Protein backbone atom coordinates (compact mmCIF):
# COMPACT_ATOMS: atom_id res chain seq x y z
CA UNK A 1 0.00 0.00 0.00
CA UNK A 2 1.12 3.76 -0.87
CA UNK A 3 1.28 5.11 2.40
CA UNK A 4 3.01 2.30 4.04
CA UNK A 5 5.76 2.12 1.73
CA UNK A 6 6.26 6.28 1.69
CA UNK A 7 5.94 6.05 5.81
CA UNK A 8 9.76 4.88 5.75
CA UNK A 9 12.71 6.66 4.86
CA UNK A 10 14.51 7.16 1.75
CA UNK A 11 15.95 4.19 0.85
CA UNK A 12 13.84 2.15 2.99
CA UNK A 13 10.69 2.76 0.72
CA UNK A 14 12.89 1.49 -2.71
CA UNK A 15 14.41 -1.35 -1.06
CA UNK A 16 10.84 -2.57 0.51
CA UNK A 17 9.46 -2.44 -2.91
CA UNK A 18 11.90 -4.43 -4.46
CA UNK A 19 11.63 -6.82 -1.76
CA UNK A 20 8.12 -7.59 -2.41
CA UNK A 21 8.77 -8.74 -6.35
CA UNK A 22 12.17 -10.81 -5.75
CA UNK A 23 9.42 -12.29 -3.05
CA UNK A 24 6.87 -12.93 -5.93
CA UNK A 25 9.39 -14.89 -8.34
CA UNK A 26 10.87 -16.91 -5.59
CA UNK A 27 6.98 -17.70 -4.63
CA UNK A 28 5.81 -17.62 -8.21
CA UNK A 29 3.25 -18.21 -9.66
CA UNK A 30 2.38 -14.71 -7.69
CA UNK A 31 0.09 -11.71 -7.37
CA UNK A 32 1.70 -8.35 -6.11
CA UNK A 33 -1.54 -5.96 -5.28
CA UNK A 34 -0.43 -2.12 -4.56
CA UNK A 35 -3.53 -0.19 -3.01
CA UNK A 36 -3.44 3.71 -3.19
CA UNK A 37 -1.38 3.58 -5.91
CA UNK A 38 -1.81 7.16 -6.31
CA UNK A 39 -0.04 7.65 -3.17
CA UNK A 40 2.84 5.24 -3.27
CA UNK A 41 3.18 6.32 -7.37
CA UNK A 42 1.79 10.07 -7.82
CA UNK A 43 2.17 11.72 -10.82
CA UNK A 44 5.61 13.16 -10.97
CA UNK A 45 4.65 16.43 -12.70
CA UNK A 46 2.44 17.33 -8.68
CA UNK A 47 5.13 16.94 -6.77
CA UNK A 48 8.53 18.19 -5.68
CA UNK A 49 9.96 15.16 -3.78
CA UNK A 50 12.67 13.35 -4.68
CA UNK A 51 12.32 10.32 -3.20
CA UNK A 52 8.35 10.45 -4.91
CA UNK A 53 9.96 10.63 -8.33
CA UNK A 54 12.22 8.34 -7.45
CA UNK A 55 9.67 5.53 -6.24
CA UNK A 56 7.68 5.91 -9.44
CA UNK A 57 10.96 4.76 -11.39
CA UNK A 58 11.50 2.22 -9.11
CA UNK A 59 8.30 0.81 -9.55
CA UNK A 60 8.06 1.47 -13.67
CA UNK A 61 11.60 -0.65 -13.67
CA UNK A 62 10.13 -2.95 -11.57
CA UNK A 63 7.00 -3.27 -13.82
CA UNK A 64 9.51 -3.86 -16.53
CA UNK A 65 11.41 -6.39 -15.03
CA UNK A 66 8.21 -8.87 -15.04
CA UNK A 67 9.05 -10.17 -18.35
CA UNK A 68 11.74 -12.09 -16.58
CA UNK A 69 9.86 -12.97 -13.23
CA UNK A 70 7.70 -15.12 -14.75
CA UNK A 71 4.31 -16.00 -13.94
CA UNK A 72 4.12 -12.80 -11.64
CA UNK A 73 0.98 -10.49 -11.86
CA UNK A 74 1.02 -6.90 -10.98
CA UNK A 75 -2.58 -5.54 -9.70
CA UNK A 76 -3.07 -1.96 -8.49
CA UNK A 77 -5.95 0.06 -6.65
CA UNK A 78 -6.86 3.86 -7.26
CA UNK A 79 -9.36 5.94 -6.13
CA UNK A 80 -9.47 7.99 -9.86
CA UNK A 81 -7.93 6.35 -13.25
CA UNK A 82 -5.93 9.39 -13.86
CA UNK A 83 -4.86 10.32 -10.40
CA UNK A 84 -1.69 8.44 -11.21
CA UNK A 85 1.71 9.40 -13.51
CA UNK A 86 0.94 7.91 -16.98
CA UNK A 87 4.07 6.16 -17.04
CA UNK A 88 2.66 3.03 -15.17
CA UNK A 89 -0.05 2.50 -17.74
CA UNK A 90 2.03 2.35 -20.93
CA UNK A 91 1.92 -0.51 -23.24
CA UNK A 92 3.50 -3.03 -20.84
CA UNK A 93 3.68 -2.42 -17.35
CA UNK A 94 -0.13 -1.86 -16.53
CA UNK A 95 -1.81 -2.17 -19.66
CA UNK A 96 -4.79 -3.51 -18.56
CA UNK A 97 -7.53 -1.69 -16.25
CA UNK A 98 -10.87 -2.36 -14.81
CA UNK A 99 -13.67 -0.13 -13.62
CA UNK A 100 -15.16 -0.99 -10.60
CA UNK A 101 -17.59 1.99 -10.07
CA UNK A 102 -20.50 1.71 -7.78
CA UNK A 103 -22.54 -1.81 -7.53
CA UNK A 104 -26.09 -0.85 -8.71
CA UNK A 105 -29.70 -1.98 -7.21
CA UNK A 106 -29.44 -5.60 -7.90
CA UNK A 107 -25.47 -5.63 -7.01
CA UNK A 108 -26.65 -4.06 -3.72
CA UNK A 109 -29.18 -6.62 -2.99
CA UNK A 110 -26.33 -9.28 -3.96
CA UNK A 111 -23.94 -8.15 -1.04
CA UNK A 112 -26.91 -7.99 1.49
CA UNK A 113 -28.02 -11.30 0.47
CA UNK A 114 -24.10 -12.39 0.68
CA UNK A 115 -23.31 -10.83 4.17
CA UNK A 116 -26.45 -12.83 5.18
CA UNK A 117 -25.70 -16.45 4.14
CA UNK A 118 -24.73 -17.11 7.95
CA UNK A 119 -28.12 -15.21 9.25
CA UNK A 120 -31.45 -16.11 10.40
CA UNK A 121 -33.89 -13.82 8.72
CA UNK A 122 -37.38 -13.11 9.77
CA UNK A 123 -40.25 -13.37 7.36
CA UNK A 124 -40.64 -9.33 7.64
CA UNK A 125 -37.30 -8.93 6.48
CA UNK A 126 -37.07 -7.41 2.67
CA UNK A 127 -33.18 -7.23 1.56
CA UNK A 128 -34.34 -6.24 -2.25
CA UNK A 129 -36.28 -2.75 -0.43
CA UNK A 130 -32.99 -1.99 1.46
CA UNK A 131 -31.10 -2.03 -1.65
CA UNK A 132 -33.19 0.15 -3.42
CA UNK A 133 -32.93 2.44 -0.33
CA UNK A 134 -29.44 2.29 0.08
CA UNK A 135 -28.37 5.01 -2.36
CA UNK A 136 -25.09 6.06 -2.71
CA UNK A 137 -23.58 2.65 -0.23
CA UNK A 138 -20.62 0.59 -1.08
CA UNK A 139 -20.14 -2.89 -0.54
CA UNK A 140 -18.60 -1.67 2.96
CA UNK A 141 -21.31 0.02 3.79
CA UNK A 142 -23.88 -2.75 3.14
CA UNK A 143 -21.89 -5.35 4.85
CA UNK A 144 -21.97 -2.52 7.95
CA UNK A 145 -25.74 -3.05 7.81
CA UNK A 146 -25.71 -6.26 7.79
CA UNK A 147 -22.99 -6.61 10.84
CA UNK A 148 -25.36 -3.82 12.63
CA UNK A 149 -28.86 -5.66 11.72
CA UNK A 150 -27.24 -8.84 13.36
CA UNK A 151 -26.02 -7.22 16.15
CA UNK A 152 -29.47 -5.74 17.24
CA UNK A 153 -31.21 -8.94 16.90
CA UNK A 154 -28.75 -10.38 19.20
CA UNK A 155 -28.76 -7.67 21.84
CA UNK A 156 -32.65 -7.71 21.99
CA UNK A 157 -32.52 -11.79 22.93
CA UNK A 158 -29.03 -13.42 22.85
CA UNK A 159 -27.60 -10.42 25.60
CA UNK A 160 -30.74 -11.60 28.13
CA UNK A 161 -29.79 -15.64 28.03
CA UNK A 162 -25.87 -15.54 28.11
CA UNK A 163 -23.07 -14.65 29.63
CA UNK A 164 -20.35 -11.92 28.75
CA UNK A 165 -17.73 -15.08 27.22
CA UNK A 166 -16.66 -16.51 23.78
CA UNK A 167 -18.63 -19.52 23.77
CA UNK A 168 -22.72 -19.82 22.77
CA UNK A 169 -24.94 -23.19 22.91
CA UNK A 170 -25.55 -23.52 19.13
CA UNK A 171 -29.27 -23.59 20.09
CA UNK A 172 -29.42 -20.30 21.14
CA UNK A 173 -27.73 -19.09 18.19
CA UNK A 174 -30.20 -20.52 15.97
CA UNK A 175 -32.84 -19.69 17.85
CA UNK A 176 -32.09 -16.02 17.16
CA UNK A 177 -33.96 -14.31 13.92
CA UNK A 178 -32.69 -10.84 12.55
CA UNK A 179 -35.68 -8.85 12.05
CA UNK A 180 -36.95 -6.09 9.67
CA UNK A 181 -36.62 -3.40 12.51
CA UNK A 182 -32.57 -4.30 13.01
CA UNK A 183 -32.26 -3.51 9.19
CA UNK A 184 -34.17 -0.24 9.40
CA UNK A 185 -32.11 0.84 12.82
CA UNK A 186 -28.74 0.28 11.20
CA UNK A 187 -30.03 2.00 7.48
CA UNK A 188 -30.42 5.01 9.49
CA UNK A 189 -27.39 4.65 11.66
CA UNK A 190 -25.03 4.02 8.35
CA UNK A 191 -23.66 6.78 6.36
CA UNK A 192 -23.34 6.25 2.44
CA UNK A 193 -19.76 6.46 1.66
CA UNK A 194 -20.12 7.26 -2.05
CA UNK A 195 -23.32 9.35 -2.98
CA UNK A 196 -22.00 12.03 -4.75
CA UNK A 197 -20.39 9.84 -7.52
CA UNK A 198 -21.90 9.29 -10.64
CA UNK A 199 -23.46 5.29 -10.52
CA UNK A 200 -23.72 3.97 -13.89
CA UNK A 201 -26.36 0.79 -14.25
CA UNK A 202 -28.27 -1.16 -17.10
CA UNK A 203 -31.72 0.15 -16.24
CA UNK A 204 -35.09 -1.17 -14.93
CA UNK A 205 -37.04 1.26 -17.14
CA UNK A 206 -38.86 -0.74 -19.75
CA UNK A 207 -41.14 0.19 -22.91
CA UNK A 208 -44.06 -0.61 -20.80
CA UNK A 209 -43.19 2.63 -18.36
CA UNK A 210 -43.76 4.79 -20.90
CA UNK A 211 -47.28 6.64 -21.81
CA UNK A 212 -47.54 7.61 -25.79
CA UNK A 213 -44.43 8.58 -27.97
CA UNK A 214 -45.10 5.16 -30.08
CA UNK A 215 -43.79 6.14 -32.70
CA UNK A 216 -40.69 7.46 -30.62
CA UNK A 217 -39.99 3.82 -29.07
CA UNK A 218 -39.83 2.58 -32.42
CA UNK A 219 -37.72 4.71 -33.92
CA UNK A 220 -35.21 4.06 -31.10
CA UNK A 221 -34.99 0.80 -31.74
CA UNK A 222 -34.45 1.59 -35.11
CA UNK A 223 -31.41 3.89 -34.98
CA UNK A 224 -30.05 1.04 -31.71
CA UNK A 225 -30.97 -2.43 -32.42
CA UNK A 226 -31.49 -2.29 -36.63
CA UNK A 227 -27.64 -1.73 -37.22
CA UNK A 228 -26.20 -4.94 -35.46
CA UNK A 229 -29.45 -7.11 -35.90
CA UNK A 230 -29.12 -6.73 -39.76
CA UNK A 231 -25.76 -5.31 -40.32
CA UNK A 232 -26.25 -6.67 -44.01
CA UNK A 233 -28.79 -4.18 -45.06
CA UNK A 234 -26.94 -1.79 -44.08
CA UNK A 235 -24.15 -2.63 -46.29
CA UNK A 236 -25.91 -3.52 -49.26
CA UNK A 237 -27.02 -0.38 -49.06
CA UNK A 238 -23.89 1.75 -48.41
CA UNK A 239 -25.81 3.51 -44.49
CA UNK A 240 -24.10 4.75 -42.69
CA UNK A 241 -26.02 4.55 -39.41
CA UNK A 242 -26.33 7.39 -37.40
CA UNK A 243 -24.24 7.81 -34.05
CA UNK A 244 -26.94 9.53 -31.77
CA UNK A 245 -30.37 11.34 -31.61
CA UNK A 246 -31.14 14.91 -29.89
CA UNK A 247 -34.21 15.17 -28.16
CA UNK A 248 -35.89 18.63 -27.54
CA UNK A 249 -39.06 19.89 -26.15
CA UNK A 250 -40.85 20.75 -22.65
CA UNK A 251 -39.52 19.11 -19.92
CA UNK A 252 -41.35 16.06 -17.89
CA UNK A 253 -42.33 14.47 -21.11
CA UNK A 254 -40.12 11.35 -20.57
CA UNK A 255 -37.34 11.58 -22.13
CA UNK A 256 -35.04 10.08 -19.24
CA UNK A 257 -36.93 6.92 -19.93
CA UNK A 258 -36.47 6.38 -23.83
CA UNK A 259 -32.90 6.98 -23.44
CA UNK A 260 -33.53 3.83 -20.40
CA UNK A 261 -36.12 1.93 -21.97
CA UNK A 262 -33.94 1.33 -25.28
CA UNK A 263 -30.94 0.42 -22.62
CA UNK A 264 -32.85 -2.02 -20.69
CA UNK A 265 -34.40 -3.69 -23.89
CA UNK A 266 -30.69 -3.82 -25.15
CA UNK A 267 -29.21 -5.18 -21.83
CA UNK A 268 -26.92 -2.04 -21.93
CA UNK A 269 -25.68 0.53 -19.10
CA UNK B 1 -45.10 12.52 61.27
CA UNK B 2 -41.96 10.79 62.59
CA UNK B 3 -39.25 9.89 60.29
CA UNK B 4 -37.32 6.39 61.42
CA UNK B 5 -34.10 5.99 60.73
CA UNK B 6 -34.31 2.29 59.37
CA UNK B 7 -36.05 3.32 56.35
CA UNK B 8 -33.20 4.85 55.09
CA UNK B 9 -30.72 1.12 54.99
CA UNK B 10 -30.91 -0.32 52.08
CA UNK B 11 -28.23 -2.35 50.09
CA UNK B 12 -28.60 -2.71 46.26
CA UNK B 13 -28.19 -5.69 44.15
CA UNK B 14 -24.82 -6.63 42.54
CA UNK B 15 -26.25 -6.24 39.09
CA UNK B 16 -28.03 -2.73 39.90
CA UNK B 17 -25.57 -0.83 37.68
CA UNK B 18 -25.62 -3.12 34.96
CA UNK B 19 -27.45 -1.65 32.13
CA UNK B 20 -29.69 -3.35 29.23
CA UNK B 21 -29.66 -3.77 25.69
CA UNK B 22 -32.87 -2.19 26.26
CA UNK B 23 -31.71 1.13 28.23
CA UNK B 24 -28.30 1.52 26.57
CA UNK B 25 -30.60 1.38 22.57
CA UNK B 26 -33.07 3.90 24.44
CA UNK B 27 -30.44 6.20 25.26
CA UNK B 28 -28.60 6.56 22.21
CA UNK B 29 -31.92 6.65 20.14
CA UNK B 30 -32.84 9.91 22.21
CA UNK B 31 -29.05 11.30 22.00
CA UNK B 32 -30.05 10.66 18.06
CA UNK B 33 -33.26 12.01 18.43
CA UNK B 34 -32.37 14.93 20.35
CA UNK B 35 -29.68 15.81 17.35
CA UNK B 36 -32.40 15.48 14.98
CA UNK B 37 -34.70 18.16 16.69
CA UNK B 38 -31.98 20.64 17.02
CA UNK B 39 -31.65 20.23 13.22
CA UNK B 40 -35.65 20.45 12.12
CA UNK B 41 -36.78 23.14 10.12
CA UNK B 42 -39.91 23.76 11.75
CA UNK B 43 -42.73 26.62 12.51
CA UNK B 44 -43.87 28.10 15.87
CA UNK B 45 -46.89 26.49 16.00
CA UNK B 46 -45.26 23.05 15.49
CA UNK B 47 -42.85 23.78 18.29
CA UNK B 48 -45.88 24.57 20.55
CA UNK B 49 -47.52 21.85 20.04
CA UNK B 50 -45.08 19.48 21.39
CA UNK B 51 -44.06 21.94 24.26
CA UNK B 52 -47.40 22.61 25.74
CA UNK B 53 -47.93 18.22 26.10
CA UNK B 54 -47.09 19.00 29.53
CA UNK B 55 -49.17 21.81 30.59
N1 LIG C 1 -44.33 9.91 -21.04
C1 LIG C 1 -44.21 9.53 -19.74
N2 LIG C 1 -44.75 8.37 -19.31
C2 LIG C 1 -44.63 7.98 -18.03
N3 LIG C 1 -43.99 8.68 -17.09
C3 LIG C 1 -43.40 9.87 -17.38
C4 LIG C 1 -43.48 10.36 -18.76
N4 LIG C 1 -42.83 11.53 -18.79
C5 LIG C 1 -42.37 11.77 -17.54
N5 LIG C 1 -42.71 10.77 -16.70
C6 LIG C 1 -42.36 10.73 -15.26
O1 LIG C 1 -41.77 11.97 -14.91
C7 LIG C 1 -40.51 11.79 -14.27
C8 LIG C 1 -39.50 12.79 -14.81
O2 LIG C 1 -39.16 12.46 -16.15
P1 LIG C 1 -37.81 13.07 -16.79
O3 LIG C 1 -37.73 12.61 -18.23
O4 LIG C 1 -36.69 12.79 -15.83
O5 LIG C 1 -38.09 14.65 -16.77
P2 LIG C 1 -36.90 15.71 -16.94
O6 LIG C 1 -37.26 16.48 -18.18
O7 LIG C 1 -36.95 16.53 -15.68
O8 LIG C 1 -35.66 14.86 -17.07
C9 LIG C 1 -40.07 10.36 -14.55
O9 LIG C 1 -39.59 9.74 -13.36
C10 LIG C 1 -41.31 9.65 -15.04
O10 LIG C 1 -41.76 8.74 -14.04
Amino acid sequence: NGPEIMSKLAGESESNLRKAFEEAEKNAPAIIFIDELDAIAPKREKTHGEVERRIVSQLLTLMDGLKQRAHVIVMAATNRPNSIDPALRRFGRFDREVDIGIPDATGRLEILQIHTKNMKLADDVDLEQVANETHGHVGADLAALCSEAALQAIRKKMDLIDLEDETIDAEVMNSLAVTMDDFRWALSQSNPSALRETVVEVPQVTWEDIGGLEDVKRELQELVQYPVEHPDKFLKFGMTPSKGVLFYGPPGCGKTLLAKAIANECQAN
Amino acid sequence: FQPSPLASQFELPGDFFNLTAEEIKREQRLRSEAVERLSVLRTKAMREKEEQRGL
